[PDB]
C-alpha cells in the first residue's frame, strides 16, 4: 500500500482519489493519502473553493517512482513532484503517519469499482496519449482540448487520442462507400484494431481513459473521443464475441459510477439510442442497457 | 451552408454549381400478386443534375438492372445516385467540376458527401427551396428516353432550349420552376396549356415550344393561374 505527502495545503480545494472525494479547509493540517492500492493506476485531482474553474489532476501509479504534492504559489495550483531520493521520502511519510496526518484511501473490501473503471488503463499508454515525457505521471484538466478537436491550439498541452472520423478516407474503403459507412467493421477491425491499436485491450485503455478524464475534469474533448469509440464497436456488424461481453462489462461500471446529475453534460442522447436500440450490437449490451433504462429512463 | 431565399442570386454566378434531384432514381409500380399480397415492379428511373446557370441536365438513366437481387432499396438509390453523381464529376476536365452540389433532399448529403471525400474542396449543400425537379418526367422527351432505355445511359439534355439568347439565368431558372411546378400539381392542365394552340411547335432538338417573348408572358400567366386555381382547389378557397 503505497502513499502520495503533501507538503501542505494552503488553500482551501477539493481532492478527489478516483471516485472519492473529500474536502480540504485552507492550511488544515493536511499531509496527504496513504494505503493506496498497488496494482492500478491512479488519479489525484483538485478543485480549488475560490475558483472552480479548472479541475485539474494527475494520474500516476506508484510502482513508477515515489510521487508527493506541493502547491506552488507562482502558478496557483497543487503540482505533483516526484522524490528521487527514496530513503528521504520513507521518513517523511513515516513521520506523517505517526503523526496521523495522512487520510486513508477507502477501499471498501468488496468494491471493484476501481478496477472496473481500470481493467484495461496503463501508465504507458495515457503518457503517449498526454506527451510530457519529463515526468512519470500525466497532468490533465479541464480545459485541454484533443488532436482531433485543433484539427477543427497548444500542442505540447493537447490529448492525443486516436483520431476516430466516420466520412474520412481512413474510414471508408474506396469503392466500398455505402458498405463501409453503413457497415463500419473494416474500420474498427482493420484499421483500428489491427492497425492502430493491435489489439482489444489497447483499445479499451483508451475508451476508458476517455471516459475518466471527461466525468473527473469535464473534459469535453474526452467525452467527444468516449462516445465515438462506443459508437465505432456497437456501428460494426462484425465484432468478436469476447469484445461485446467486455464493453457491456466496461460500461456498466462507468454508468453505474456517473453521478445521477451530470448524466446532461456527460452522456450523448443521440449515441446511446443509436447504440441501445438500432444499431448491430442493440442487442449485445444487456447489462448496459439495464442500467441506462433504470437510471437514466429520460435520455431514452 | 442551407440553400434558400435568402442567397438565391447565388445560383446565377459565375462558380460552378450543379442541383442534384434522386425523387425520381428509384420508381416502382405497387400491385397485387396472385396470392392477394402486395409487390412493387421497378421502372427505370433518373439522376436529374441540373447546371442551373447554364441549363446543363445531366440525366443518368437508372435501368432496372441496376436493382436485380438488391435489398432495401430505397436506401440503395441515394447511394447509387452519389456513386453516378462521383463519377460525372471525376469524368469533367477540372475546370468544369462544379464547386459546389446542391441536393434536393437531406438524405443525399451523407452519401454524397462519402462519395467526394477524394474532392474536399466541392461543398455538398442542402436547401430550404422545396424544387418542383421531380416532375422532369413530365416533360415528354425526358420520360420517353428514359423509359425506351434498355441499359444504363446518360441523356445530355439543354433545359432552357435556347431561352438563354434572350433571358438571363435568374428568369430562365424562374420560368423552369414555374412550369414544372405547374406540372406537378396538375400536369394534364399544365400540357393542355402548353400545347394548346397547334402553330407553336416544339423544335426536333428542344423540349419545350418555341413561344415569343410575348406568348411565354402568356404562358407564365396561364401556369400560375393554374397554380393558384388548383391551391383553392385542394383548399377550398
Ligand atoms: C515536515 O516537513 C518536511 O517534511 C519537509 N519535506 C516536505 O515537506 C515534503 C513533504 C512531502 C513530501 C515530500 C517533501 Cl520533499
Ligand atoms: C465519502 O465516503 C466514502 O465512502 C469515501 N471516503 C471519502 O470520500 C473520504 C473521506 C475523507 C477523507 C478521504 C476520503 Cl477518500
Ligand atoms: C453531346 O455532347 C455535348 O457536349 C452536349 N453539349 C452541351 O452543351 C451539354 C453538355 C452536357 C450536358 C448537356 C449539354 Cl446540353
Amino acid at each position: 500500500m503505497n502513499t502520495v505527502p503533501f507538503t501542505s495545503a494552503p488553500i482551501e480545494v477539493t481532492i478527489g482519489i478516483d471516485q472519492y472525494s473529500f474536502n480540504v479547509k485552507e492550511n488544515q493540517p493536511f499531509h496527504g493519502i496513504k494505503d493506496i492500492p498497488i496494482g492500478h493506476v491512479h488519479v489525484i485531482h483538485f478543485q480549488h473553493a475560490d475558483n472552480s474553474s479548472m479541475r485539474y489532476g494527475y494520474w500516476f501509479d506508484c510502482r513508477m517512482g515515489n510521487f508527493y504534492i506541493q502547491y506552488d504559489p507562482k502558478d496557483g495550483l497543487y503540482k505533483m513532484m516526484e522524490e528521487r531520493d527514496g530513503a528521504k521520502f520513507e521518513n517523511i511519510v513515516h513521520n506523517f503517519k505517526e503523526r496521523q496526518m495522512m487520510v486513508s484511501y477507502p477501499k471498501i473490501d468488496e468494491d471493484d469499482t476501481w478496477y472496473n473503471l481500470t481493467e484495461f488503463v496503463q501508465m504507458d499508454k495515457i503518457r503517449k496519449i498526454v506527451r510530457k515525457d519529463e515526468n512519470q505521471f500525466s497532468y490533465v484538466d479541464s480545459s485541454m482540448t484533443t488532436v482531433q478537436e485543433n484539427e477543427l491550439s497548444d500542442p505540447a498541452h493537447s490529448l492525443n487520442y486516436t483520431v476516430i472520423n466516420f466520412k474520412s478516407r481512413e474510414a471508408i474503403r474506396p469503392g466500398h462507400e455505402m458498405e463501409d459507412f453503413l457497415d463500419k467493421s473494416y474500420y474498427l477491425n482493420t484499421v483500428m484494431l489491427q492497425g492502430i491499436f493491435k489489439n482489444s485491450s489497447n483499445y479499451f485503455g483508451e475508451l476508458q481513459f476517455a471516459f475518466l478524464n471527461a466525468m473527473f475534469f469535464g473534459n469535453y474533448g474526452s467525452s467527444l473521443q468516449w462516445h465515438a469509440m462506443i459508437e465505432l464497436i456497437c456501428s460494426s456488424a462484425t465484432v468478436p464475441k469476447h469484445m461485446l461481453d467486455k464493453l457491456d462489462e466496461i460500461l456498466y461500471y462507468q454508468i453505474k459510477t456517473l453521478p445521477e446529475q451530470y448524466s446532461d453534460i456527460l452522456l450523448n442522447e443521440r449515441v446511446w439510442n443509436i447504440c441501445l436500440y438500432s444499431s448491430f450490437q442493440k442487442n449485445s449490451l444487456h447489462n448496459t442497457e439495464k442500467i441506462m433504462e433504470n437510471k437514466y429512463p429520460e435520455l431514452l | 451552408g442551407a440553400m434558400n431565399s435568402s442567397n438565391y442570386a447565388e445560383l446565377f454566378n459565375n462558380d460552378i454549381k450543379l442541383f442534384v434531384d434522386d425523387t425520381n432514381v428509384y420508381r416502382v409500380t405497387v400491385h397485387k400478386t396472385f396470392e392477394g399480397n402486395v409487390a412493387t415492379k421497378a421502372i427505370n428511373g433518373c439522376i436529374f443534375t441540373l447546371n442551373p446557370k447554364t441549363g446543363h441536365l445531366f440525366l443518368k438513366i437508372i435501368h432496372t438492372s441496376v436493382w436485380a437481387g438488391q435489398k432495401r432499396l430505397s436506401q440503395l438509390a441515394k447511394w447509387k445516385t452519389a456513386e453516378e453523381v462521383s463519377a460525372l464529376v471525376r469524368s469533367l476536365p477540372k475546370e468544369e467540376q462544379p464547386k459546389q452540389i446542391i441536393v434536393t433532399r437531406k438524405a443525399m448529403l451523407d452519401p454524397l458527401e462519402v462519395h467526394m471525400l477524394d474532392f474536399p474542396n466541392i461543398a455538398i449543400r442542402p436547401t430550404e427551396l422545396r424544387l418542383p425537379f421531380s416532375a422532369a418526367m413530365s416533360i415528354d422527351k425526358l420520360s420517353d428516353v428514359v423509359m425506351k432505355a434498355t441499359e444504363p445511359q446518360m441523356v445530355l439534355f439543354n433545359i432552357y432550349d435556347d431561352w438563354l439568347d434572350r433571358i438571363s439565368s435568374y428568369t430562365a431558372f424562374s420560368r423552369l420552376t414555374l412550369l414544372l411546378r405547374a406540372l406537378k400539381t396538375n400536369e394534364e392542365s399544365a400540357k393542355m396549356i402548353l400545347l394548346s394552340d397547334p402553330t407553336i411547335t416544339i423544335k426536333s432538338y428542344h423540349l419545350w415550344p418555341s413561344f415569343t417573348d410575348e406568348q411565354w408572358i402568356t404562358i407564365e400567366s396561364q401556369m400560375r393561374d393554374l397554380i393558384l386555381t388548383e391551391y383553392g382547389r385542394k383548399y377550398n378557397v
